[PDB]
């Protein structure tokens, strides 16, 4: 079912955890929530759900008004981030336990509460109570009760956490074909950034208590609206270098690099409230930085710190005249020393602008992927 | 060093409060009828345990005394009363327990200072308040009137108002995102009651199961104001017959003290299987 | 309300309720009226608040002391048996038995402390109080005693206390007059004095209670004890050779025991009053009757004079008679109760020796009188 | 799934019940008890009723066996002490009056009846045992009302005596009859065995006044002490006396008396002392123990546990009498084991601190199962992992009982500690069997011990203290001290 | 302290669990546990511990048998999987409770606690009980609470699970710079690959209860020593392909590809007990296959599921004749469509694991190992 927030706002006394926060959730939309630990990701499930009273503003599910509507009769089932499994009873029992409360067959409840186990790979676990289990088991037992259920609106709450990299690819997968399958309203929470690219039909970026950006996941990671959503949405995040703008376009604005030399540069961005003279913030990905041999503008420093994942290298420069340490992607195992000096390019038409108050100067390279 | 240490003082003081209780025993096994001697009576006699056990004593001169009194019959009227009134204990006041500690209603903070200190209140005239509604109770309703088991086990259900502070303070710690979840899985509060709060809460069910179980089986007052015939009787009502202004047939009121012990014993040993630590273990993270 | 056509009885669970029945059955034959004998626990408390409703058994058994509150509650009829009657039972249980000067019960049987002696270590049993002194020294060198009986409660020394002088409550001509009490005199201070000096000289112990002295006498650690009836059966599963006699005097005047009368009332609420008198004075009060709830529990002591001769064959049984005759009616007022605490107090604090015998009696004495005015 | 229609069903069987029996108490006479059976009913057919009531479906049984078992039993107490209810005034004003009007005297002469058949009917014969005269009626029969005119006989009647069943079977009748002697004197039946001139001692006026048929003493009720006195009063009173209401008499009595109110503060001070050091002990020793029993790594902990809770298998009473011995201080194997070890025997009867430790002990061993029992359960809701969590942080044993076994139990156990200080505030059969408030404060002319609480010594002015049993005053009492026990409780 | 297990074996009656484990940390090592949810990561790290029994074997800490040593006296703090926080308790309590145990220096104390609650980022949380803090606050009190007590040997249970990625890398980083300044023993359970990657001294490879591997990080991605370690270190999976091995030769072997082509390669591989004939494995890195107009070993097949991460396109290709799809990573945003026929295969980067599963040696040096 849709899910409609409006101007909703939570306060515990005098601490405001949701300000007056405006989302819109069609029907079968896949809907993934973000933002840092503490923002108010769980909270606003919980508002959902009815778990949590709605301090002003209202909510609607299914064209309804839900504000007062007791939790059971909402629709909506949830995989809390606690996990909230019934200690007392085995794994079977938990995710059968909805349909034992409703007036479902015996051989229902055996069918899918069997299929379930077996894609969520618990299946020689069904007798075990949640204590003789580990933390990512349990974490699947709850995803499994949700599943098992199957609400009008899914709930999701960091679903995959506890889980290992190649049995959270396979938890994706399921996901993504059960929301095809069914069709269903699926509210999706979490810190993964693979998971929020590949699942979401729409992204949610919280901000304490703010609604910072609602997007696509290629909208929000080509066209972020301010630097905050920039920095967050991609990992290892957007490098940030100060800059001073030297002339505008209505099409572009040209920016002078902090290092010595003062090297200058037109950006394919908007100058719409953007002065000559102005602090900017130039921000550029470390994957969208190029070699050196291959770029017009040269960014040179020392190598401070040099990460070998295997399937890359993530080497981390200090350039002067700028604080914070830039930090490049390279494909392969790179063996850079520290102490090493290290050049590296700064393409413009892949270098976003943001504000002193932190918006984004828009950008006017067509990216492709982005209608 | 310590388990050593643990077990020695731990002898010690089993040593020490079991020895009020082996002079009780003693008083049981010594001929006669007396209060007091050695721990080991210089005279042992089984002819106080024959009696209360339904057996026919064969006296000094060849004459082969009857049991006077169906001792065992008392202490199964015993284990019925305090059986059926210790689980009635527990169904009322776990029930008014899960409201008092999950569902708004106005005054709750006041019923509950209520209940409790109006249970506060001294019980110098209640027998007569008692006897003057069984009298009238037994009109109307005969299997709870006077002279019934019903009747004193009726009686014994007013006592709740602990045993609901109690149970609502375990209740309290149990984390709520279990009737949580349970909510959103379309229990009603029922449900939620029966099928996640009470298996969880078994502990002070078996509590509250003990400490009712054991007030009903030493209960003497309101028993003997409503109970008439001898074969009707508890142990605690029937052992007062050994109880005369000037003396008391000592042998047989300590056997009969020992076997009121006994339903006790084998109640708080079912009882363990539901006092174990670890139920809400592996529910919720944190 | 109380069925009319039958008798419930109310007797105490240590008497012969067997055999009282057996008398009913009797009763119902010849009269076609049934009989039902009940002994409940606390009968003597249950009877006050069953009878004030008009409700209750027809007949209640219990000592008479308890009945002169019953009667002020309105709860007792008024009895009257003829003169011929009146002159089968001893005189002096009429006494027992009176509120207003009206009888107010049946007496049935009579109850006194003894003087009870270990005939293998004492064969012949002192006359006087003054005697014991002498007689616990030659027993202390053979590593015994004399006397050992219960210092904790006042009706158990009593008797002593009373010799000289000593009185509950004065009775004048048939009824008690509440501002005379007599355990101020000289009568009761020479009585106390005497039993703390016996206390002082190491002859007994004041914290000697009714369980440890009748240890000692059953073990034959003790020559002689001061007892009841009702005590009797444990001695003689002891197997000691035992005797029951006169208690022993004090200045030449007999020790002075309470003496309780068990005695049967009849219920004011009764539509049954004519079928209890005739139970009580031609069934219950003959030698059968007696016999056959003696031979169930033996009742000791008997006010119908026919039975208890025949019963005084028993030595323990006359001596029980005699020290009765020779003691005081304990008092059926309710002013009673400050006293058996009162006087309990006096004698722990005299003991003890927290107070001196004068001082613990005036002050037992004025804790009586001012309960008795206010 | 039931029906929806056999809610109304069974909640409709229920409502008929209530009317049927409602109104079935309004008649013979039982209003106190249909008024109450209308308001409890009332409330809990409404309350299952609507589903906006549906948190009182939880709380109103409870409620009301608290109510009926409770507060009923509580507010009669009050009630009473609002009377004169006691030994002396124990009867409601109609028995008094019945009693009263079922009293007689004898008037004339008594003699011995019997009863002797002239074919279908009966001759009646009574003898004058005092002049040697001998009397026999007419023949008449059985059944109501009737008059005889007896005439005095030197001989003997023709039918065979009746036996004593016949006249048992046939004493109603026989009771009613009216034998007139030839000298006129009246006689009615006054035994099985005897007819006699036994009069009414009182006749009823109508206005209210009782008369003596013997004295001619005149009678009225005094309704402010619940008794008969003659008539503008004089003197003598006629028991029994009857109940009658007081006003605040009981309570001012407590307010007034300075004879009572010398050692009140000296025992309210004992008695808030003894209850808090029993809560104290209880619960150490209770906590300390089931903590122990528990614990993983003792090896007989099965047993123990079960040993542990014994003192509280056995009724109280006689382990109360056997401490009593216990603690003798001459005999007694305490002191006897005193003397072989150490060399003292402590005086736990005589001296008043003592005898106050005696009492702490005793209440101890009573009252620590009690507490034990408690903590066994409430320990199961400590999560295992905060010990796990304590562990790590390296915690021992000590440690964790006051970082986090004792502050997570004080909450719970509260309101548990203040119900035991009230209990123990009002413990009187523990003083009364083990020390009778023992040993005497010198002076007090209304008697106080020492170790009495003021339970005790309360009970021993309305029920000894040579006054009958003063229902009226303890009930009074007891309000007080509940308002006392409740004030402290806050 | 170090730590030794010593065929350290678990039990829970007849499931095993941990199955003779040997282990070697030395002082000051940095070891990461890593395996699939429920390989007995955990189980080992609470035997460690104390707070599991060992069914048999031994372990030692600091040279000192610790089997039956009560956890208290280890020597060891724990930041727990499921946090297991003090519930009565303030973050500031919750975070001080070891060193008010330890011996409390009430002024030093608070120095520790702002000082570590500043760089959890906490600081503004510290009246807070746990239930009024979100989920990923509360797992920043359990590191801090271990943090604070500065243990002799830490033990992390995947502690950074519910962290958003940039907080994630700051505390990457500050138990990076912890580590160093310490040199104290972390026994650190993860998920996260670039955790294990960066962190790590030493990687722990567990499977089902079994040490699989254990090795410096680059030398469990290029030199897996079975089909395990190898499906298991790097994430997308390494693609595996079934092969025939044709001929055997010194320093090489040769397999044929199943595909109707039936081509045949070299792959740079030891010989030491390999059959021709024999079924093996091939294995090949998502990041490793190269681009179709440099390779000469050519794969063609049909595009099924396409990804958009933004920085790179993993491409599902469903190639005839194999079963399980083979994953294709590409640099930066490729706009392909499913249906579509779409890479190369370098032979020198190709793994080959026998039916057992065991690998051949690879003997193609890459850069990173030693
Ligand atoms: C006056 C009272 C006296 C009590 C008499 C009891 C008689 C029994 C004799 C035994 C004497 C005790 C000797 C000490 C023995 C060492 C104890 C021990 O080593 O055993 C500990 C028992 O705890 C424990 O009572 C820890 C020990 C308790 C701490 C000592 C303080 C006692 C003083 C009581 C204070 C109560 C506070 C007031 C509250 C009303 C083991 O517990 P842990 O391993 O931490 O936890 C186990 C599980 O919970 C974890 O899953
Ligand atoms: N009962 C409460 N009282 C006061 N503050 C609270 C309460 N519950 C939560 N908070 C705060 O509200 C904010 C939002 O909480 P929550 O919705 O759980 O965040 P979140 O986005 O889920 N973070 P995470 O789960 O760590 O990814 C946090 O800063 C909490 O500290
Ligand atoms: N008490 C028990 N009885 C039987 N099996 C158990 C018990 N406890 C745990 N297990 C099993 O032991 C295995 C290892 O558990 P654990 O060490 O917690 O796994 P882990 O590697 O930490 N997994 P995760 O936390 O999900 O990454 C799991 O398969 C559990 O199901
Ligand atoms: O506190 C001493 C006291 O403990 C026990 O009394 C219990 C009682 O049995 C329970 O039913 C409940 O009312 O709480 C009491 C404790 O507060 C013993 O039974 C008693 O003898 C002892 O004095
Ligand atoms: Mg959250
Ligand atoms: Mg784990």
């Amino acid at each position: 079912a849709s899910v409609q927030l409006q101007n909703v706002t939570k306060a515990w006394g005098e601490v405001v955890v949701s300000k007056d926060i405006n989302l819109d959730i069609h029907e079968g939309e896949f809907v993934v929530f973000v933002g840092p630990s503490g923002c108010g990701k769980s909270t606003l499930l919980r508002m959902i759900a009815g778990l949590e009273t709605i301090t002003s503003g209202d909510l609607f599910i299914g064209e309804k008004r839900m504000n007062d509507t007791p939790p059971a009769e909402r629709g909506v089932g949830m995989v809390f981030q606690s996990y909230a499994l019934y200690p007392h009873l085995s794994v079977a029992e938990n995710m059968s336990f909805g349909l034992k409360l409703a007036g479902a067959k015996k051989e229902v409840i055996n069918q899918r509460v069997n299929q379930v186990a077996e894609v969520l790979q618990l299946a020689h676990l069904l007798d075990r109570k949640p204590k003789a289990l580990s933390g990512g088991q349990r974490q699947r037992v709850a995803i499994g009760r949700t599943l098992v259920a199957e609400p009008s609106v899914f709930l999701l709450d960091e679903p995959l956490s506890n889980l290992d990299a190649a049995l959270r690819v396979q938890m994706r997968i399921e996901i993504s074909r059960l929301h095809k399958r069914l069709g269903r309203t699926m509210i999706y929470v979490t810190h993964d950034q693979v998971e929020a690219m590949t699942l979401a039909d729409k992204i949610v970026v919280l901000d304490a208590g703010r609604v910072a950006q609602v997007g696509k996941p290629l909208e929000l990671y080509h066209y972020p609206a301010d630097r905050f959503v920039a920095g967050f949405i991609g990992s290892p995040k957007m490098n940030f270098l100060p800059v001073k703008v030297t002339a505008t376009a209505i099409d572009q604005v040209q920016v002078e690099l902090p290092m010595p030399n003062r090297q200058q540069v037109w950006l394919p961005v908007e100058s719409r409230d953007v002065q000559v003279g102005a602090n900017m913030s130039l921000g550029i990905r470390p994957e969208h930085l190029l070699p050196s041999d291959i770029a017009d503008v040269i960014l040179e420093g020392e190598v401070q710190v040099v990460e070998q994942l295997g399937n890359e290298t993530q080497i981390h420069i200090q350039i002067p005249s700028i604080r914070q340490n830039l930090v490049y992607r390279q494909n392969d195992v790179v063996l850079v020393e520290e102490g090493a000096t290290f050049a590296i390019g700064l393409p413009p038409e892949r270098c976003h602008l943001f504000r002193e108050d932190g918006t984004a100067c828009r950008r006017l390279h067509k990216e492709p992927g982005v209608a | 060093a310590r388990l050593f240490i643990t077990h020695l003082l731990l002898l010690l003081f089993i040593a020490a409060i079991m020895f009020p209780l082996l002079m009780v025993v003693a008083i049981s096994l010594r001929q006669g009828n007396f209060a007091t001697g050695s721990l080991i009576p210089e005279q042992i006699s089984w002819d106080h345990w024959k009696l209360a056990l339904g057996f026919s004593v064969e006296q000094a001169d060849g004459r082969i005394t009857p049991p006077p009194f169906p001792v065992l019959l008392w202490l199964w009227n015993s284990v019925k009363v305090a059986g059926i009134s210790a689980i009635g204990i527990v169904a009322l006041s776990t029930t008014c327990a899960y409201a008092f500690a999950r569902m708004r209603f106005p005054g709750k903070a006041t019923l509950l200072k209520g209940m409790l200190i109006f249970q506060m209140f001294p019980a110098v005239l209640s027998l007569v308040a008692l006897y003057a509604l069984f009298d009238r109770l037994g009109e109307y309703i005969p299997f709870i009137g006077l002279n019934t088991h019903g009747g004193v086990i009726f009686a014994y259900l007013g006592g709740i108002a602990l045993h609901v502070w109690t149970i609502k303070g375990y209740f309290e710690t149990i984390d709520s995102s279990l009737e949580e979840a349970a909510a959103l899985d379309g229990a009603t509060p029922w449900q939620a009651f029966r099928l996640v709060l009470l298996p969880l809460s078994v502990p002070i069910l078996a509590v509250v199961f003990i400490l009712s179980f054991i007030a009903a089986i030493t209960e003497v007052p309101v028993a003997s104001l409503l109970l008439r015939d001898v074969n009707s009787y508890t142990l605690a009502v029937g052992m007062q017959q050994y109880l005369n202004p000037q003396n008391y047939l000592w042998g047989d009121f300590a056997a009969a003290a020992v076997m009121s012990a006994l339903p006790i014993t084998i109640v708080f040993l079912l009882a363990q299987r539901w006092l174990v630590n670890g139920l809400t273990a592996g529910g919720v993270k944190g | 309300k109380i069925e009319e056509g039958k008798l419930v009885i109310w007797i105490n669970g240590d008497k012969g309720y067997n055999g009282l029945a057996e008398v009913g059955k009797k009763f119902e034959k010849d009269t076609g009226i049934k009989v039902t004998v009940e002994h409940p626990d606390k009968l003597e408390e249950k009877f006050p608040q069953v009878a004030a409703t008009g409700d209750g058994p027809d007949i209640i058994f219990w000592a008479h002391d308890r009945f002169g509150g019953y009667a002020q509650s309105g709860l007792l009829a008024e009895i009257t048996p003829d003169k011929a009657f009146q002159d089968k039972l001893y005189p002096f249980t009429w006494d027992a038995v009176r509120y207003n000067g009206k009888l107010i019960a049946y007496p049935i049987a009579v109850e006194a402390l003894s003087l009870i002696y270990n005939k293998d270590l004492l064969p012949n049993p002192p006359k006087t109080w003054e005697e014991i002194p002498a007689l616990d020294k030659e027993l202390k060198a053979k590593g015994k005693s004399a006397l050992m009986f219960n210092l904790q409660e006042p009706y158990f020394t009593w008797p002593l206390i009373a010799a000289d002088g000593g009185y509950a409550f004065k009775y004048e001509n048939g009824k008690y007059d509440i501002k005379d009490v007599g355990v101020d005199n000289a009568g009761a201070k020479a009585g106390l004095t005497f039993l703390v000096d016996l206390i002082k000289n190491k002859h007994m112990n004041a914290d000697t209670d009714y369980s440890i002295a009748e240890a000692a006498f059953n073990k034959g650690e003790t020559a002689m004890t001061i007892n009841g009836p009702w005590a009797w059966s444990n001695i003689d599963t002891s197997k000691v050779n035992y005797g029951v006699t006169v208690l022993p005097t004090f200045k030449g005047q007999p020790s002075k025991p309470f003496v309780g009368v068990l005695s049967a009332g009849i219920n004011a609420a009764s539509p049954n009053k004519e079928l209890a008198k005739e139970f009580l004075e031609n069934y219950l009060l003959t030698d059968e009757g007696l016999e056959a709830v003696n031979k169930d529990k033996p009742l000791g002591a008997v006010a119908l004079k026919s039975y208890e001769e025949e019963l005084a064959k028993d030595p323990r049984i006359a001596a029980t008679m005699e020290n009765a005759q020779k003691g005081e009616i304990m008092p059926n007022i309710p002013q009673m109760s400050a006293f058996w605490y009162a006087v309990r107090t006096a004698v722990i604090n005299a003991a003890s020796g927290r107070q001196t015998v004068d001082e613990a009696l005036k002050d037992a004495q004025t804790r009586i009188t001012k309960a008795s005015a206010s | 799934w039931q029906s929806d229609a056999l809610k109304w069903s069974v909640l409709g069987l229920l409502g008929l019940l209530v009317g049927y029996l409602v109104v079935l108490m309004y008649a013979q006479g039982e209003y106190l008890f249909a008024i109450t059976t209308l308001i409890l009913s009332s409330a809990g057919l409404y309350i299952f009723a609507n589903r906006k009531a549906y948190a009182w479906r939880y709380v109103y049984p409870g409620m009301a066996g608290m109510g009926l078992f409770v507060l009923f039993p509580l507010v009669c107490t009050i009630a009473i002490a609002f009377t004169n209810y006691s030994s002396t005034n124990q009867l409601t004003f109609e028995r008094a009056q019945e009693v009263l009007l079922d009293r007689s005297w004898q008037a004339g002469k008594t003699y011995n009846f019997g009863l002797y058949p002239a074919g279908d009917e009966w001759q009646l014969a009574l003898s004058d045992g005092e002049t040697g005269k001998n009397y026999l009626s007419d023949a008449f029969k059985f059944g109501g009302e009737q008059k005889l005119q007896l005439k005095e006989t030197t001989a003997q009647p023709e039918g065979e005596r009746a036996n004593l069943r016949v006249i048992t079977q046939n004493r109603q009748a026989l009771s009613d009859i009216t034998a007139i002697l030839p000298d006129g004197n009246k006689v009615m039946m006054s035994s099985l065995r005897q007819f006699s001139g036994t009069q009414p001692l009182y006749t009823l006026d109508g206005d209210g006044t009782l008369t003596n048929n013997q004295s001619g003493v005149k009678y009225r009720p005094n309704n402010q002490i619940g008794f008969y006195q003659s008539i503008n009063w004089g003197d003598e009173k006629l028991s029994p006396g009857y109940t009658v209401t007081t006003g605040w008499k009981n309570f001012t009595r407590v307010f007034t008396d300075e004879g009572i109110q010398k050692p009140f503060l000296a025992i309210f001070v004992w008695t808030v002392v003894f209850s808090l050091i029993t809560v104290f002990l209880t619960v150490a020793v209770g906590m300390v123990l089931a903590c122990l029993v528990q614990w993983e790594a003792l090896r007989g902990k099965a047993v123990y546990r079960v040993l542990l809770i014994l003192p509280y298998a056995v009724p109280s009473f006689i382990s109360i009498l056997i401490f009593k011995g216990l603690f003798n201080q001459s005999f007694g194997e305490i002191n006897m084991m005193l003397s072989a070890l150490f060399g003292v025997k402590p005086a736990w009867f005589s001296d008043p601190t003592t005898a106050r430790t005696m009492l702490i002990i005793v209440n101890t061993w009573l009252g620590y199962p009690y507490m034990m029992i408690l903590c066994m359960g409430l320990l199961k809701a400590i999560p295992d992992d905060l010990y796990e969590a304590s562990a790590m942080d390296g915690a021992g044993p000590f440690q964790n009982f006051f970082k986090i076994t004792l502050p997570l139990l004080i909450k719970p156990l509260t309101p548990l500690m203040i119900a035991s200080f009230a209990f123990n505030f009002n413990n009187f059969v523990l003083i009364q069997l083990l020390t009778n408030g023992g040993p005497d404060r010198l002076g007090t002319t209304t008697p106080a011990g020492y170790t009495d609480l003021l339970v005790n010594y309360t009970y021993r002015i309305a029920f000894e203290g040579g006054g009958g049993q003063d229902f009226g005053l303890a009930a009074a009492i007891a309000t007080l001290i509940f308002l006392l026990v409740g004030a402290l409780a806050i």
